């Protein structure tokens, strides 16, 4: 399920994200030794973390969102968030025709293009493989002919087995909302709603 | 000594614990995830410069192993003479068979 945003539904100017957050959640254990050394510890999965916020919402603006909010917390579904400042399309093409070596468990993709797609991504774009729902940033990119040579933040989520396609435009974050405990917003005298806050969690 | 009948194994390891009385003092410290596979009554040198200490023996006495990489110890001082073995005499003619608790004859 998407969250309403001023590209599917433009009628409501209000729902526009005024301000979001891009949290890097990557919970680690620091230790720092007496004689200087800083070490760390990973075992927990990284999250990104997404903050909204909202302006003053007019009677209709509140009613569709929170129609939409209510439809999530009914279904139990999951709310799709779209960034519009990580839709550069730079790699344009079928993405179907690409194939990646299955077997790569570690923090970097290995993927032929088979001369199928144009253009090359760039460093710190948006990044996801069709068949799991985590998001990856692109850290570095090496091209040496049509094979490319992706390095991703988070370490790969899945082994690949050699099915997955990479999808590089139209990424969303599978996200849940937290906070959902206690959700309200308060109605002023003057008619408009104020006071709404999602605070949204990458729930893989 | 329950388990000991030789008198002088026991004479030996009541020697043995009368020097190892004599060094009664514990140390207590935490050490990173490397160093990983020190167990208990271990050969461990510790060196504080501060102290007047340069490869002062100690033995494991306590081992706490945690999941985040981090390994507690508590030494117990010992010392070399614990473990050499003083010189003892003989009580071969010190034996005393119970040779009562029968009739004796005429």
């Amino acid at each position: 399920m998407r969250l309403p945003d001023p590209y599917t539904n433009p009628e409501y100017p209000g729902l526009g994200f005024e301000s979001v957050n891009l949290v890097d959640n990557d919970p680690m254990i620091r230790d720092e030794l007496p004689n200087g050394k800083v070490k760390e510890v990973k075992i927990s999965a990284q999250y990104w973390g997404i903050n909204i916020s909202y302006p003053e919402l007019f009677p209709d603006e509140y009613a569709f969102l929170d129609s939409r909010l209510l439809e999530y917390k009914r279904t139990g579904d999951y709310l799709d968030v779209l960034l519009p400042q990580y839709e550069a399309f730079r790699v344009r093409g079928d993405t179907k025709s690409v194939t990646i070596p299955a077997g790569q468990k570690g923090s970097q993709i290995i993927l032929n293009t088979n001369g199928t797609l144009t253009g090359q991504p760039k460093a710190g774009d948006l990044f996801k493989l069709s068949t799991h729902p985590k998001v990856y940033k692109i850290t570095n990119f090496s091209s040496s002919g049509n094979v490319w040579n992706i390095s991703l933040y988070p370490d790969l989520f899945i082994t690949t087995t050699g099915s997955e396609k990479p999808v590089f435009n139209g990424i969303l974050f599978r996200t849940k909302l937290m906070n959902g405990d206690s959700f309200g917003s308060t109605l002023n005298n003057n008619g408009t709603y104020s006071g709404i806050s999602l605070s949204l969690r990458e729930s893989l | 000594f329950a388990n000991i009948t030789n008198y002088y194994t026991a004479r030996s390891y009541a020697d043995r614990e009368l020097k190892k009385s004599r060094y009664s003092r514990t140390l207590s410290f935490s050490v990173p995830y490397k160093f990983i596979g020190i167990e208990p009554n271990d050969p461990i040198a510790f060196t504080y410069e501060r102290y007047g200490w340069k490869d002062k023996f100690f033995l494991v006495d306590e081992v706490e192993n945690t999941r985040d990489g981090k390994i507690n110890l508590v030494l117990q001082e010992y010392g070399e003479d614990v473990f050499i073995n003083s010189e003892q005499v003989d009580n071969s003619g010190n034996d005393i068979p119970d040779i009562s608790n029968n009739v004796l004859p005429p």
